[PDB]
DNA sequence: CTAGTTGATCTCATATCAGGAGAAGGAGCAGAGCG
DNA sequence: CGCTCTGCTCCTTCTCCCATCCTCTCGATGGCTATGAGATCAACTAG
């Protein structure tokens, strides 16, 4: 680009359309499921849904 | 002697020499002398309103009402080109006034504030320009001045001008304003005008605006909803009430029959782009720049005055037979060759008016291009030499074709001995445009006169016309009728950046737009329910 | 108070064009609506406009 | 900077440490003196530091 | 002294996700006098 | 017997901070509204 060599870095993300049961120390929610979900040919971002189950008291 | 109902004793001598409408006008400004109010004599140029005031002045004067014995110091701001005629008028009509004028040509050869102090001293008659209100807006105003007659008061058309803080900053109940048009462009000019003479009666200027004008041009489209038009005739018809006994305005319908005028005729030319200037002009508003206008991040200004400078000629925007300026790179200037070409055929004289004054000077390029004498007068000439230049034009046949710009010379310099006008170019007010026609068709013109406005269609010129027609339209519905044809779309007489020559299959936009062609309880409760269901 | 030069230079790149700083931009956004304001309070303005 | 900024210890010496905008804020909201008696504010005014 | 011309200057028109930590306010509310 | 005045706790904002110094490259950044007429005025350029 413009003569000059541009390089592309692979970038880390959380895989989509699985389920991950995590548990926040500090939290008000005890154990928590997301789901990034993203269709299957990318047309908008990854819409994340949460699962979780609140904290006893 | 003629007299009044509370005893007005104006002379005999003076009141047999004025005409019906003049004794008419001249009672007016009496019963605002009596009611201490102000007014506009918004008689149009021609019938003489100069006359009027210097008789009512005069009555004033000789039947000493009473504060003060009589007349007391009264100042007249008026332009300079017609100081030294007031003065003559006075001295002609009602020579015991102490007529001064103040000015650096003047008669006083001392300090200008002693000319104040004594004439304010002596009840004089002061005249000044509004340049001189404006500088010596804190000096001039310290006197007890017993009136105040802002003789072509369309100066202070803007709200905003330091001349009509100036002109409104003096205390008198008694405020005259003799202008030939009290609005020109749209009712901000209305309501100053009103501020000056009556500082109360119409609103502060917001209020003005949010009852009166938005409503009004909402209706003056032709997609109005009914409810629309229907709002800006009832607000209309009150404005029209609110002001009816303060201003007083006289068209040349009623008084026609006493005066003689000749027929004119006038014809709206539509020109087409040559190629080039028609490429150079499709370029442009395909360019990014008008782009940029659309989007608001740059002054959308530059783009009309560019788009005018390319309908005008293409070497004004851009920059042997290929000089500056050459005649054949234009279709408005292709018409005006042919137009001069067959008028010095006929041996008739020619008005050439144009905004522009470098456009004025490609012409005259154009002009010594071709053989025909010609008289040039703009802003560039010096004042004290534009009345010789008139009088020679005037005078003679030896001169074909005089060139001006619609706003040069002081309102309605005497063009007789021309024949045909053209305005080359159209502008944005409709009142420059008109006093260009007006000023070649006036009172002594001998021969039919004929205005040929040239357009180049599908430009920005033609939307500049459509805005002065809309505009006179407005002005119109505000000051004659308020019922009116609908003409115009809000959309397509707002956008103006855009480019649809015509080919000739279709008609022009303009032909298109104009296809078709005490109280008992009771009258009062009458009255209202009347205008609620408008 | 609007600083002085100083505090807000106008430098001079490689050719001509003067760069004006953050403040000068920001002081004639200021300036502008200040402007803006004090007609729209002097001529025909609605209420809500002015606010 | 809750026990350091809370002391009385001169405007000067405390937008030093963190804070800047806050501190003099405050100090000029309040009429606060820097008596220049420690080692920043003499820095800062480029005076020998006692 | 007297006009007149010629610059400069100014006014007025016409444009529409893997932070944390502490400090302050606010709200719910238990409870104690006490009118 | 119902109101006031606390003052405790939970949450919620909200705002502040996140080592020092040094080298290099690379990309982005650029702000332009006109025109003319009238009037003033002060300096010559003649009288």
């Amino acid at each position: 680009i413009n003569g000059s060599e541009k390089v592309l870095i692979a970038q880390e993300k959380m895989a989509t359309n699985t389920v991950y049961v995590f548990a926040k120390k500090d939290s008000k929610y005890a154990y928590t499921g997301e789901c990034r979900s993203c269709l299957e040919n990318s047309s908008r971002p990854t819409s994340t849904i949460w699962v979780s189950m609140l904290a006893r008291g | 002697d003629a007299e009044f109902d509370e005893g007005f004793k104006v002379p005999g001598f003076l009141f047999k020499k004025l005409f019906k409408y003049q004794q008419t006008g001249v009672r007016w400004l009496w019963e605002l002398h009596c009611q201490q109010a102000g007014g506009i004599l918004g008689d149009e140029m021609g019938l003489g309103r100069t006359i009027q005031i210097i008789a009512f002045l005069a009555g004033l004067s000789y039947s000493k009402i009473r504060r003060f014995e009589g007349l007391g110091p009264t100042v007249i701001v008026c332009p300079t080109t017609v100081m030294h005629q007031w003065v003559k008028e006075f001295h002609t009509w009602w020579p015991p006034f102490r007529v001064a004028i103040l000015h650096e040509t003047g008669s006083y050869t001392h300090k200008k504030e002693k000319l104040i102090r004594d004439v304010a001293h002596c009840h004089g008659i002061l005249i000044t320009s509004y340049s001189y209100i404006r500088l010596m807006q804190d000096d001039i105003s310290r006197y007890d001045w017993h009136y105040v007659i802002l003789d072509e008061g369309h100066k202070i058309r803007n709200p905003n001008a330091a001349v009509t803080l100036a002109c409104k900053q003096f205390r008198t109940p008694h405020r005259i304003i003799l202008s030939g048009s009290p609005m020109q462009n749209n009712l901000r000019e209305l309501w100053s005008l009103f501020d000056f003479i009556f500082p109360g009666k119409l609103g502060t200027l917001p209020v003005f605006m949010e009852q009166f004008s938005v409503p009004i041009t909402m209706g003056g489209y032709s997609n109005a909803s009914p409810v629309q038009v229907k709002t800006a005739y009832k607000c209309a018809c009150v404005l029209r009430d609110t002001i009816n006994p303060y201003l007083l305005r006289r068209m040349k319908s009623d008084v026609k029959m006493s005066l003689s005028l000749p027929d004119k005729n006038e014809q709206v030319l539509f020109c087409r782009l040559t190629d080039e200037q028609h490429k150079v002009y499709q370029n442009f508003v395909d360019s990014k720049e008008v782009y940029r206008i659309l989007n608001g991040e740059m002054q959308i200004f530059s783009g009309l005055i560019a788009l005018r400078k390319i309908c005008n000629h293409p070497d004004l925007f851009s920059g042997e037979e290929d000089q500056f300026g050459y005649w054949k790179r234009s279709g408005k200037m292709i018409v005006v060759e042919s137009l001069l070409k067959i008028w010095h055929k006929q041996g008739q004289r020619v008005l050439l008016f144009s905004q522009s004054r470098q456009m004025l000077d490609i012409l005259e390029v154009f002009l010594r291009a071709q053989k025909y004498t010609y008289l040039k007068m703009d802003g560039t000439t010096t004042i004290a030499s534009r009345q010789p230049l008139i009088t020679r034009y005037n005078e003679d046949t030896s001169i074909f074709v005089f060139l001006l710009t619609t706003r040069v010379g002081g309102l309605g310099v005497n063009l007789t001995g021309a024949n045909r006008v053209v305005i080359y170019d159209p502008d944005w007010n409709p009142s420059t445009d008109t006093q260009a026609r007006e000023r070649a068709w006036r009172i002594g013109q001998k021969k039919q006169v004929t205005v040929y406005r040239l357009l180049t269609a599908g430009t920005i010129e033609e939307k500049i016309y459509h805005r002065q027609i809309f505009k006179q339209f407005l002005t119109n519905r505000v000051l004659k009728d308020p019922k009116q044809r609908r003409f115009f779309k809000s959309n397509d007489l707002y956008e103006l950046f855009t480019l649809t020559s015509p080919d000739a299959s279709q008609s022009t936009e303009t032909s298109a737009i104009f296809a078709g062609t005490p109280l008992a309880s009771s009258s009062l409760l009458a009255k209202m329910r009347a205008r609620n269901h408008l | 108070p609007v600083p002085p030069l100083s505090v807000r230079p106008a430098v001079v790149m490689q050719g001509s064009a003067r760069n004006q700083d953050d403040l000068t931009h920001k002081l004639a956004d200021i300036v502008k609506i200040n402007n803006q304001l004090r007609r729209n309070e002097q001529n025909g303005a609605a209420a809500h406009v002015i606010a | 900077r809750h026990g350091v900024n809370r002391q009385d210890t001169g405007p000067l010496m405390k937008c030093s440490f963190e804070e800047t905008v806050d501190v003099l804020m405050e100090a000029a909201a309040h009429g606060e003196s820097d008596p220049m008696k420690g080692v920043s504010e003499n820095i800062m005014l480029g005076q020998l530091a006692p």
